[PDB]
């Protein structure tokens, strides 16, 4: 629970990392769990580097989930107004 | 292009029209003295903007692309405006 | 031109009762009418209307009657009791128009110089906004028609005058929800995406229908100029867009700290005026 703790945290900002502190931290020397990590995980076993991918939300769309969550909170607002029973 | 995505660079324009850089501002002006363009120039990357299409003739694609568009934007009205409609049905009663 | 026509209830009663006149003959008469307004300004007016004998038979189906001398003397009639009043055009039934619906007006523009018409329906199946009018121009084509005289709309509603409110809100009585404010406005914002949605099922209905017959109907200007106009506004745009909803955020605080300020504040002094003629009339009471 601390292995997959790592490859928890390890999407974060280390943007590139070298391989030895990896090796360190994680455990295991030269091993096949590199392996396992840089391959069942991301991280791109480059030239002595664990590399960052990149991605995005954009919030591009929503504008619209905002619009329609709106569109049941005013409505809410007007319906509690709005009773009259 | 389909209209969405369609800030054209000059180089697609000097490839197109095989004409040289200092001539495309010309020739794009020309189309806005005319009016058969409708948008507006960057020129840090010699943008052309696009708000505008030629309304042209309807073609079998364009036939398909038409009644396929138009079905898709008239199902999301009704879809949406049915949730509207039920989620605030009983408070008109 | 014209601005828009301003119908009356009057005259669309004096269709309905006119459908009334004729419906005992039954077999092949549609409703065909005289109109009668006012001139008023770019908009139009409309005051009163009456009837005219019209017939169409089945074979050579171009045989159609306009009584001159009807709309003479029942036209010196009308003027005779009121001079405020003259001809504006005329109507007739409306289940759509025909091809015969062109010589009416070619007739009677020796009448009045826009003889306007009015498309209405006597059965209310329509959940659209009854009364349609025309009026014919031309718009000479590029391919070279010689002239192409074509009717075209100008909207249309139903307008108000003192006495026949009196008139229409006594002859209902029948429903009344609005309590005018937030609510009086909420069925009609049923009726517009509901009447968004029918307009374009006539739309995806003729577009499919232009495919399969009209043998190549399909519209051949008007399509790819009107399609296309539709092809260049649907905004889904979303640089600033989305950067309207703290304008919307400010939309929402006004009326957030209005009402969270002032309503719970006149609630409660209300119910502090309630709590003392409460107690006090209690202690005089038990």
């Amino acid at each position: 629970t601390i292995r997959d703790e790592i490859a928890g945290c390890i999407e974060k900002a280390y943007e590139k990392i070298l391989f030895t502190e990896a090796t360190r931290i994680l455990f295991f020397n030269t091993p096949k769990k590199m392996t396992d990590y840089a391959k069942k995980r991301g991280w791109v076993l480059g030239p002595n580097n664990y590399y960052s991918f990149a991605s995005q939300q954009q919030k591009p769309e929503d504008t619209t989930i905002p619009s329609t969550e709106l569109a049941k909170q005013v409505i809410e607002y007007a319906r509690q107004l709005e009773m009259i029973v | 292009r389909p209209a969405n995505h369609r800030q054209l660079t000059f180089e697609e324009i000097a490839k197109s029209a095989k004409i040289t850089v200092n001539e495309v501002e010309l020739l794009v002006m020309k189309a806005l003295s005319v009016g058969l363009v409708k948008g507006s120039i960057d020129e840090v990357d010699k943008r052309v903007h696009m708000t505008w299409v030629q309304p042209r003739v309807l073609d079998l694609q364009q036939i398909k692309g038409m009644k396929d568009r138009l079905e898709f934007w008239c199902t999301d009205v009704k879809s949406m405006e049915m949730l509207v409609e039920h989620q605030a049905h009983d408070i008109l009663t | 031109a014209v601005q828009k026509v301003v119908v009356h209830p009057l005259v669309l009663l004096s269709v309905v009762d006119h459908f009334n006149r004729i419906g005992k003959v039954g077999n092949q008469k549609r409703v065909v009418g005289v109109l009668l307004g006012s001139w008023q300004k770019k908009v139009l007016d409309v005051s009163n209307s009456f009837a005219v004998p019209f017939d169409e038979d089945d074979k050579d189906d171009s045989v159609w009657f306009l009584d001159h001398d009807y709309l003479e003397n029942m036209y010196g009639m009308f003027k005779k009791v009121n001079a405020r009043e003259r001809i504006v055009g005329w109507y007739h039934t409306g289940p759509k128009l025909h091809k015969n619906d062109i010589a009416i007006n070619e007739l009677m523009k020796r009448y009045c110089p826009n003889s306007v018409l009015v498309i209405i329906d006597v059965k209310p199946k329509d959940l659209g906004l009854p009364t349609e009018a025309y009026i014919s121009v031309e718009e000479v084509h590029d391919d070279g028609t010689p002239t192409s005289k074509t009717f075209e709309h100008v909207t249309s509603e139903i307008g108000a005058e003192e006495a026949e409110e009196v008139g229409v809100e006594h002859l209902l009585r029948d429903i009344k929800d609005t309590t005018v404010g937030t609510l009086s406005q909420r069925i009609t914002n049923q009726v517009h995406g509901l009447k968004g949605l029918n307009s374009k099922l006539l739309d995806i209905r003729s577009y499919l229908e232009k495919v399969a017959t009209g043998k190549l109907p399909i519209n051949h200007q008007i399509i790819y100029q009107l399609q296309d106009v539709f092809n260049l506004l649907p905004d889904v745009s979303l640089q600033e867009f989305v950067k309207a909803f703290y304008l919307k955020t400010n939309d929402q605080m006004v009326v957030v700290y209005l009402a969270s300020l002032i309503r719970s504040v006149v609630a409660l002094h209300n119910l502090i005026n309630n709590k003392i003629a409460n107690r006090d009339a209690e202690k005089k009471e038990g």
